[PDB]
């Protein structure tokens, strides 16, 4: 009777296309289309790919022990095909899912609106991913919100609070399936297959795993995530990453948990805790926040995602980002996070500023393509949340990062990496390098490098390029970049 | 339910050999395509996790060592010859929630093929194993060992005896040391033991056409004696299935034989010298034949074409190439294979490679008392011949 | 065996500087098996019994030192006084920093350096890869422990240099070379003990991970690895190791029957 839709809503709590397909009486049909190819440039890359194998087998489980058949696995080119061949083929009246808010899912969904509405199916849609719908938060004159933090501060004062929680169905029923067949889906190239299945050795996809690591999380570094948050030398975060952007967990159960933690430490005098759960909800804001402005601001052809940078000169070389890739900089903490993004799929936030700093400023290669690698090797590779960190650390955002400027890397050092503890343990060969040059082994006198083990240029590299070129270069580039805006 | 959650890894020899080419023999390259099956049942699963199988595996193969190799192909002035390689040789971990007794008693076809690996020098004839083991555990907390071991590498004694040279390593006891340091040296009309088959490239499997399947069958020692009173025990329980075999297709008066004697083995442990040769109905019809007679027939009418087969330039194929051949290993130590002290309960060898016209493998029981035969039949042949023995 | 994990004490460097009584770690020992044995623990019970041995092999470096002294007749290492060492300060280098292209000994070699201190079994493959393959003069990576383990003890070291070489009848076989699966599949069933210090090859699936080189290089790239400049290629063949070691092994036998 009920179509399921699942696409990045992985869970069965606080689900709400399920939970209604469930009080609606009648037969609950669950069920994931494969339809790659409607994404076009932001196809699912290789390790996201290992992700949804696990966690739609993960999920399968989970359906089919609350009375349910099976999830129904349909490929396509096209999802409305494969769904309304669905509609037919299981006979539903009905077609529910939880809509999304990436400029692609925008318009292919209201294409699904109208083309089911054409054959009969009633469709509805329902909030599975914000706090707040993006319309639902507006400044005085009703308009959207162009920075962070008054559109923060609005979420933060809305007449209602966010809505708690739905339970899970007491159980679905689907009915015979035994006729309904599933088209086996095919994420992982047999070539990757072995060395996909190491991503394992840091992660557990999976609506459960997701809610292992928030009670973790909650009952552990969040009472210090205040003062840790941006170190990458502890487990100063969530890792909720992946599991949020597959919908594996509740960002309203989130933002409830959080806040009750907040009142009993508030009650316990923990003034330290107390703002490490405001600050933490601010990142959940900031995931709210990459939806509102992809829904509100989106790339269009009269003004893209980096129009800022349209006449940048930048630097074409492959040699360069190859280097990159495989933590050959020559700069310990970008060497240090290239070699942990691929060997577990993840960095922390400021790793990732660190790496895509360094790509645009230092190398100055184009952010499309350090914007296409992070695709293929994040397991977290969130459409509206990439484009809002590509977007900060650019300078495309007001809110964003200086564009005529790069960081010392003492200066990133000594806030996400203070002891050099980040670099030891991602490049061992610098281990017995002091932390007073860990993040700068090329000032450092061949005596004090001499002493640590350490030839630059054959123990470990020497700097691709050196910041003074780069800074010389990044006002050259810019100049030319300014004098041409102007030509137009 | 199948066995099921097969995981392979490899093990090695302990001392990496080197440059090192082992030549095979032409007795060797004329076994290149067949291929043994050998499984064997063990009541307890316990204390035998696979580390403590695999542990032992590596300095084996030190003794061992061009089983671990692979093979490749000279040229000519083209005689293939095994890498010093260390390959090594892939071991498959599977499970079974069976009980394996229930197995056992169940002639079942194709159990044999479902115990050890499917794969033959095949398709990537450099980078293919010369052996596989398989360890299958059961719900029974039951075990079994299947290997599948190409027969260029070495005859059955070979095989058998260094499976075993492998328990006395696990167990504590030294075995007796290997013996190949004698090299092997190359050397008419196609014998007709045997039979031509076309050239064979880099798959040295020769496609059946009409499917194959193993299948096998106690013979007890009360038909044991029967058998004396109507030459010894495995050639006329050889001209049981000949004749049993004969009443299924008829054109049966040609077969030829393999002998595992021990009185021909050159002491050498990586062999191929197993004894080859033709035997004929021409008196009158094996379906039309009283057993005590084809059994007289395969014990002096016996023709020696063995040194012929190897001397043999090209690819042929003997078990069931030309003829049904029969198989003389009934005195081959397969219960010898003690896992420290347990020796199994039931042992029983496969085949494939071999031709349509079928093969019989002739083999002991537990007890020594009676024996057991595999038969490679063409599938729908294994039908009737149940009803055909089921009269014996 | 395990390297992969904390399994042996760590008590290697205070025991050198007689920071714990080893009369202490026996008595202790001796009375922690009584109570195991006592519990039907007999894996523990049998545990304590291998470790005494690790204790008693101390005791043998002294006993060693005190009655084989060696100074000229029979100095360390006697036995390939008429070996053709391979002088190459370039493959020491290498060895030194790691840069071997054999992972296991690449991933020890650092540790080395980070820690100053290597488990037994690790202290063999980096030693035994010293002077097989790349036979350099055993002389020289003695130096190199001298300087960079914590527990650098002067009969300790005699002893394990004369163990792997095969100096003495207890020791390892000479002409003969540890297949580096053999060595990872006793001290590293899972690679994780290289993947740990070598994060370069952490998408390596295991079956490879301690032979890179003989992988397909369809596998090598899906973990991102291209030998050359990734992580490096072996420096040394092992084949034109072996090869190399029986040409060096019997013309020095044939120097040996010479005198
Ligand atoms: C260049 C660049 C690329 C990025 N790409 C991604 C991406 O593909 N996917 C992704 O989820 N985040 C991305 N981020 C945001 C941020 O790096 C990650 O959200 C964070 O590192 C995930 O770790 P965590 O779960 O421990 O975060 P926590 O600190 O534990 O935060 C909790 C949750 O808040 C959300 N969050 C936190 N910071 C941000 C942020 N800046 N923007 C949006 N949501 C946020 C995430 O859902 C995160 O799981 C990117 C940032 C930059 C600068
Ligand atoms: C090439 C080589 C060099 C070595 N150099 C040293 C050295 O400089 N100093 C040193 O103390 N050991 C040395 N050893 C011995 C051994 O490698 C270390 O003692 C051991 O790995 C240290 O770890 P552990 O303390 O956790 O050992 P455990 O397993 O905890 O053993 C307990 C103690 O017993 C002693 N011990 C154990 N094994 C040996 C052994 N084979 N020989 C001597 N004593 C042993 C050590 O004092 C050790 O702390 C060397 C071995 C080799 C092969």
């Amino acid at each position: 009777r009920i179509v399921v839709w699942f696409r990045r809503d992985l869970r069965v709590e606080d689900n709400p296309a399920l939970a209604a397909a469930a009080r609606a009486g009648g037969e609950v049909v669950p069920a994931y289309v494969w339809s790659p190819e409607e994404e076009g440039p932001y196809y699912p890359g290789r390790v996201s790919r290992w992700w949804i194998s696990q966690s739609l087998n993960h999920l399968d489980a989970s359906l089919r022990r609350l009375g349910a058949g099976k999830l129904v696995t349909r490929r396509s080119a096209d999802a409305a095909v494969a769904l309304l061949q669905l509609v037919r083929d299981t006979g539903a009246t009905h077609v529910y899912f939880n809509h999304l808010y990436d400029p692609i899912s925008l318009v292919r969904d209201r294409r699904l609106k109208e083309m089911l509405a054409a054959e009969g199916i009633v469709v509805q849609s329902f909030n599975s991913d914000l706090l707040y719908e993006p319309w639902e938060v507006v400044d005085d004159e009703g308009q959207p919100f162009t920075m962070f933090d008054p559109f923060w501060n609005r979420c933060l004062s809305m007449p209602y609070d966010p809505p708690a929680p739905l339970l899970p169905p007491k159980r679905i029923n689907s009915g015979d399936l035994s006729m309904c067949p599933s088209e086996d889906l095919i994420f992982e190239d047999e070539s990757e297959r072995g060395s996909n299945a190491l991503l394992a050795r840091a992660w557990t996809p999976g609506w459960q795993n997701a809610d292992k690591a928030l009670t973790a999380f909650l009952n552990g570094p969040l009472a210090d995530y205040s003062v840790n948050r941006k170190k990458a030398d502890s487990a100063s975060t969530s890792l909720l990453s992946p599991h949020l952007h597959f919908g594996e967990l509740s960002v309203r159960k989130v933002f409830h948990l959080v806040r009750m933690k907040q009142l009993v430490w508030s009650n316990e005098g923990n003034h330290a805790a107390e703002e490490s759960c405001t600050l933490f909800l601010r990142s959940i804001g900031l995931r709210e926040y990459s939806r509102y402005l992809s829904f509100n601001h989106p790339s269009s052809h009269e003004r893209p995602l980096l129009a800022h940078l349209r006449f940048f000169p930048w630097v074409v070389d492959e040699s360069y980002f190859k280097i990159w890739r495989q933590g050959r900089t020559g700069y310990p903490l970008v060497d240090a996070g290239m070699r942990e993004l691929w060997a577990t799929g993840w960095l922390h936030d400021r790793i990732r500023v660190v790496v895509a700093s360094f790509f645009v400023k230092v190398l100055q290669l184009p952010a499309r393509w350090g914007m296409k690698y992070f695709w293929d090797t994040l397991l977290d590779a969130d459409l509206e949340s990439d484009a809002l960190g590509w977007q900060y650390i650019t300078g495309s955002l007001p809110d964003g990062r200086e564009l005529d400027r790069i960081d010392n890397p003492q200066f990133e050092g000594y806030k996400f990496d203070p002891h050099g503890e980040y670099v030891r343990r991602w490049i061992p060969e610098l281990a017995r390098l002091p932390t007073e040059w860990i993040h700068h082994p090329w000032d450092a006198p061949v005596s004090v490098l001499q002493a640590a083990g350490i030839e630059l240029g054959s123990n470990y590299p020497l700097p691709i390029v050196e910041l003074d070129a780069a800074k010389g270069r990044l006002q050259a580039a810019l100049s030319e970049m300014w004098q041409l805006e102007a030509a137009s | 339910g199948a066995v099921h959650g097969h995981r392979l890894s490899t093990v090695v020899p302990s001392s990496v050999t080197g440059e090192v080419d082992y030549a095979l023999a032409d007795a060797d390259l004329a076994f290149k395509l067949h291929y043994l099956r050998g499984v064997y049942y063990y009541r307890s699963g316990d204390g035998l996790a696979t580390k403590v199988l695999k542990d032992p595996m590596f300095p084996w193969l030190d003794d061992h060592f061009p089983v671990a190799g692979r093979v490749r192909r000279a040229e000519a002035e083209r005689r293939p010859y095994i890498k010093c390689n260390d390959c090594g040789v892939r071991i498959v971990e599977a499970r079974c929630d069976r009980d394996m007794a229930e197995w056992i008693r169940d002639a079942a076809p194709g159990r044999i093929r479902q115990l050890c690996y499917d794969k033959v020098l095949g398709p990537e004839l450099f980078f293919s194993p010369l052996l596989y083991v398989q360890i299958t555990n059961f719900k029974c907390g039951g075990l079994a060992l299947g290997f599948s071991w190409a027969h260029l590498i070495g005859d059955i004694p070979s095989a058998a005896t260094c499976f075993n040279k492998w328990a006395q390593i696990l167990s504590g006891k030294k075995p007796e040391a290997t013996v190949l340091t004698p090299p092997n040296q190359p050397l008419p009309a196609a014998p007709r033991s045997v039979k031509q088959v076309g050239p064979m490239e880099d798959l040295w499997l020769v496609p059946a056409g009409r499917d194959m399947a193993c299948y096998s069958f106690h013979v007890s020692d009360a038909v044991l004696k029967k058998l004396h009173q109507q030459a010894g025990t495995f050639e006329l329980v050889s001209a049981l299935v000949w004749q049993a075999v004969a009443k299924i297709r008829g054109d049966v008066d040609t077969v030829t034989v393999v002998r595992a004697d021990a009185a021909a083995r050159s002491g050498k442990s990586l062999a191929n010298e197993m004894k080859v040769g033709y035997v004929e109905s021409a008196g009158s019809s094996p379906a039309k034949t009283d057993v005590a007679e084809l059994a007289a027939l395969l014990a002096k009418n016996v023709v020696d074409e063995t040194a012929a087969v190897a001397a043999f330039q090209g690819d042929v194929l003997v078990y069931g190439g030309a003829n049904l051949t029969l198989v003389d290993m009934e005195q081959v130590d397969l219960y010898g294979l003690e896992i420290k002290g347990q020796r199994p309960v039931y042992v029983e060898y496969g085949m494939d490679g071999v031709g349509d016209e079928g093969a019989v493998l002739v083999q002991p029981d537990a007890d020594g008392r009676g024996r057991l035969v595999t038969v490679v039949l063409p599938g729908d042949e294994i039908d009737s011949l149940r009803a055909a023995l089921g009269s014996a």
